[PDB]
C-alpha cells in the first residue's frame, strides 16, 4: 500500500480530484460529500499497486492537525490551481517547504489543478480586473524544477483530462 | 427547486450520511482494533492506553450528536406511517420557512397532481394554477393565509401534464398549545364543474371534516423540522474530549510505528486485524486520523449549509452560530496540540536540567516577563569553537539556555538583549559551529525570530 497525501490551499480542487478519480465522476453541485481515507488498486504493466488517498481539505488553515496526516507517506501531491496564482505562490512559500520539513525522504509531484478553466472566457475577465494570468504549464514547469519536483503534470477533475494519469506518476514518484 | 436550495438538501443530507459513517468507523477500531490489542497482551494496559486514549469517550460524545440528527429525518417517516391511513388529496406547508413550502403531499395527492414527491416538496402550491384559474378567488386563499384563518373555495387547478379540473379547496391552520400558527392544512376535492346547492354543500362537510383528521392524527407529535443548525449550535460545545485526542495522538502513532518495527510478530497481526472487508483495505494508523478529520471537516460542511441557507430562513441564525462554535473547536484542538507537545518539553527540561549559580529558583513551565507561558522552540548539539566544549542549548521564546551533557553552562541568555554562526549578546561575542549549514539555518531563522518577538513585544 502506497500512501499518498494531497495537500494545497482552500477550494484549488484536492477534494474533487480524488473524488473523480475514485469514482469516476466529478462531484455534483447537488450531491456533495468528503473524502474520507479510500484505497484504489490500479494495474501498471501488470503490476497491481493498491493506492492509500489522504485528503487534507480543512486543515490548511491549522497548523498542529496538518501534520498528523504526514507520518509514513510515501508520496506527497502538491496542488494549486492554474487560475489561482495565490495557490501557485504558496507552493514554494508554504506547501513544499512544509512537506521538506516533516517527510524530506518522501518524494513529490506539483500538480495544476482545474486546468479547464484555463480557457474559460469568463474566468480570464475576473483575473484580467487583478491584472493577473492563469499559470501556463511552462511556468509552472519551472517550479517543478526550482523545488526539486519529480515532474509536473496538470488535470481536470471535470474534464477528467490527465486526471487518471498524475496517481499514475505518483506511484512511479514512490516506486523510485 | 432553486439551484441555492438544491444544494442546501444535498449538504445537509451530507452531514447526517457522513456522521453515520463516522460513528461507524470510531465503532470499528474499537471492535477490531482496539479489544484485539488488549487481549493480545503484545501492550500493556498503559501502551494501549497510550494509543486508543479517550477513543470511547468520542464515541459516546458523536452517538449524542447522532441521535439528534436522526430524530429530525425519523420525523417525517413517523409522519407519514402516519397520515398514511388517510386515502385524501391533501398538503401540509410550514408558514415558518420561505415561501410557505410543502413539507407534506399525501399519496393521493401526487395520484391526482400527477406529481412526485421529490418535485413537490418545498415549493409553493401555486404551481397548480393556470389560466382559467380563477385569480380573484386565488387572492382569497392569500388572505386566509395572511390572516391566518381557515378558508374554503373552489377554483380551477391544473395537473403535471396539463389536464384541467376544479378544485373544491379547504385551508385551516395547524395552531399548537400556545395557540401560535405552526402549519396548514389543504385539502383538494377533486370535481369537473362547480358544485352547487346539496353537491356543494356535501363537499365542503367532506373536506373540513377529513382536515381535522389530518390535524388530529398528526397532533401531540414533534412537526418534522427543516433546519439542522439548532443541534450544531448546542452540540458542538459538548465536543471537548477531541482536545484531548488529538493532543496525545502523536505520540499513540509513534508507539505503533516502533512496536511494527522491531517486533515482526506485532507488524503481522495488526495487519491481519486490518484484513477485515470493512477496513476497505485501510491500515489502523489511517483510522486514528479520523477523529481528527472529522472535527475539521465540520466547518466545512456547516459553512457550505449556511451559504445555502436564506437570511429569512429561522435556520439561519443556528447555523452561523454553529459555525461559529464549530471552528472554535477546531482552533481549541490545533492549539490543544501544541500546549500538549509544550508541556512535554518543558517538563522533560525541568527534571534533566541542573539551575546552579543563580539567584532565583528557575521554574522552566512558567510564566515569561512580558511574553506570557515560557515555550520551547528549538534545541540542537553546539560546538563552541576555540573551546570545541560539548555544549548543548535550549532555546526559549523568552530566553537562550546552554547547557552541558544536563548542567548549566553559563547566565541563561535572554532575547531582548542578543544578536545573530555569530550570536552577539551587548558586548560579548559568541561564536558557534553547527553540526550542518541546515541547522546553522534552523538556529538563525529561529533566534532571530524569537528575538524580534521579544524586542517588539516589550516596546508596548
Ligand atoms: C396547505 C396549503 C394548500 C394549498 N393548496 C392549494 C391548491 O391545492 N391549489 C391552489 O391553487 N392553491 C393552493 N394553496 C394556495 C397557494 O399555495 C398560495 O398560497 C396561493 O395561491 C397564493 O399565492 P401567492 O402568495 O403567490 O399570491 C394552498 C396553500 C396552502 C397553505
Ligand atoms: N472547472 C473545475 N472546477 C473544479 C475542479 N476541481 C474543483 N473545482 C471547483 O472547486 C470547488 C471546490 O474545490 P474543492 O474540491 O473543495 O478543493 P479543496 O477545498 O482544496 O478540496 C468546487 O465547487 C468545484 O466547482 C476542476 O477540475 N474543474
Amino acid at each position: 500500500t502506497i500512501k499518498c497525501v494531497v495537500v494545497g490551499d482552500g477550494a484549488v480542487g484536492k477534494t474533487c480530484l480524488l473524488i473523480s478519480y475514485t469514482t469516476n465522476k466529478f462531484p455534483s453541485e447537488y450531491v456533495p460529500t468528503v473524502f474520507d481515507n479510500y484505497a484504489v488498486t490500479v494495474m501498471i504493466g501488470g503490476e497491481p499497486y493498491t493506492l492509500g488517498l489522504f485528503d487534507t481539505a480543512g486543515q490548511e488553515d491549522y497548523d498542529r492537525l496538518r501534520p498528523l496526516s504526514y507520518p509514513q507517506t510515501d508520496v506527497f501531491l502538491v496542488c494549486f490551481s492554474v487560475v489561482s496564482p495565490s495557490s501557485f505562490e504558496n507552493v514554494k512559500e508554504k506547501w513544499v517547504p512544509e512537506i521538506t520539513h516533516h517527510c524530506p525522504k518522501t518524494p513529490f509531484l506539483l500538480v495544476g489543478t482545474q486546468i479547464d478553466l484555463r480557457d474559460d472566457p469568463s474566468t480570464i475577465e475576473k483575473l484580467a480586473k487583478n491584472k493577473q494570468k492563469p499559470i501556463t504549464p511552462e511556468t509552472a514547469e519551472k517550479l517543478a524544477r526550482d523545488l526539486k519536483a519529480v515532474k509536473y503534470v496538470e488535470c481536470s477533475a471535470l474534464t477528467q483530462r490527465g486526471l487518471k494519469n498524475v496517481f499514475d506518476e505518483a506511484i512511479l514518484a514512490a516506486l523510485e | 427547486l432553486t439551484p441555492t436550495e438544491r444544494k442546501r438538501q444535498g449538504y445537509i443530507h451530507e452531514l447526517i450520511v457522513t456522521e453515520e459513517n463516522y460513528v461507524n468507523d470510531l465503532q470499528l477500531v474499537t471492535e477490531i482494533f482496539q479489544k484485539p490489542l488488549m487481549e493480545s497482551e503484545l501492550l500493556t494496559e498503559k501502551e494501549v492506553a497510550m494509543i486508543f486514549v479517550n477513543w470511547k469517550e468520542l464515541i459516546m460524545c458523536n452517538i449524542k450528536l447522532l441521535k439528534a440528527l436522526r430524530v429530525r429525518k425519523k420525523m417525517s417517516g413517523e409522519l407519514a406511517t402516519t397520515l398514511e391511513r388517510i386515502e385524501k388529496n391533501f398538503v401540509i406547508t410550514d408558514p415558518r420557512l420561505p415561501d410557505n413550502p410543502i413539507i407534506f403531499a399525501s399519496d393521493s395527492f401526487l395520484q391526482l397532481t400527477e406529481y412526485s414527491r421529490e418535485e413537490i416538496l418545498g415549493r409553493n402550491c401555486r404551481f397548480l394554477q393556470g389560466p382559467e384559474t380563477d385569480r380573484a378567488t386565488v387572492r382569497k386563499i392569500r388572505d386566509a393565509i395572511d390572516n391566518q384563518t381557515e378558508v374554503t373555495v373552489q377554483l380551477i387547478n391544473y395537473t403535471k401534464s396539463g389536464k384541467k379540473f376544479w378544485n373544491l379547496f379547504h385551508l385551516q391552520p395547524m395552531r399548537d398549545q400556545k395557540g401560535d400558527v405552526q402549519y396548514f392544512i389543504g385539502v383538494q376535492l377533486d370535481g369537473t364543474e362547480h358544485v352547487r346547492d346539496a353537491a356543494e354543500r356535501e363537499g365542503v362537510m367532506l373536506i373540513k371534516k377529513t382536515a381535522e383528521n389530518i390535524d388530529e392524527a398528526a397532533k401531540e407529535l414533534k412537526m418534522p423540522v427543516k433546519m439542522i443548525g439548532d443541534i450544531l449550535s448546542a452540540q458542538l460545545p459538548h465536543m471537548q474530549p477531541y482536545i484531548r485526542f488529538c493532543s496525545r495522538q502523536l505520540n499513540g502513532a509513534a508507539l505503533i510505528q516502533q512496536k511494527t518495527d522491531e517486533a515482526p510478530d506485532f507488524k503481522e497481526f495488526v495487519k491481519r486485524l486490518a484484513m477485515d472487508p470493512r477496513c476497505k483495505g485501510m491500515p489502523l494508523s489511517s483510522f486514528i486520523l479520523k477523529p481528527m478529520q472529522r472535527v475539521t471537516r465540520y466547518p466545512l460542511i456547516i459553512k457550505n449549509i449556511l451559504e445555502n441557507t436564506p437570511e429569512n430562513h429561522p435556520d439561519h441564525s443556528h447555523l452561523k452560530h454553529a459555525l461559529e462554535k464549530a471552528e472554535e473547536l477546531c482552533s481549541q484542538v490545533n492549539e490543544g496540540v501544541r500546549e500538549k507537545e509544550n508541556s512535554d518539553r518543558l517538563e522533560w527540561i525541568q527534571a534533566h536540567v541542573q539551575c546552579e549559580g543563580l539567584s532565583e529558583q528557575l521554574v522552566f513551565n512558567s510564566v515569561t516577563n512580558c511574553l506570557g507561558p515560557r515555550k520551547f522552540l528549538h534545541s540542537g548539539k553546539l560546538y563552541k569553537a576555540k573551546s570545541n566544549k560539548e555544549l548543548y542549548g535550549f532555546l526559549f521564546n523568552d530566553f537562550l539556555l546552554l547547557t552541558q551533557i544536563y548542567k548549566m553552562y553559563k547566565t541563561p541568555i535572554f532575547l531582548n538583549e542578543v544578536l545573530v554562526f555569530h550570536i552577539s549578546h551587548i558586548d560579548r561575542v559568541y561564536t558557534l559551529r553547527a553540526e550542518s549549514i541546515n541547522e546553522r539555518t534552523a538556529w538563525v531563522q529561529k533566534i532571530k525570530a524569537a528575538s524580534e518577538l521579544y524586542i517588539e513585544t516589550e516596546k508596548k
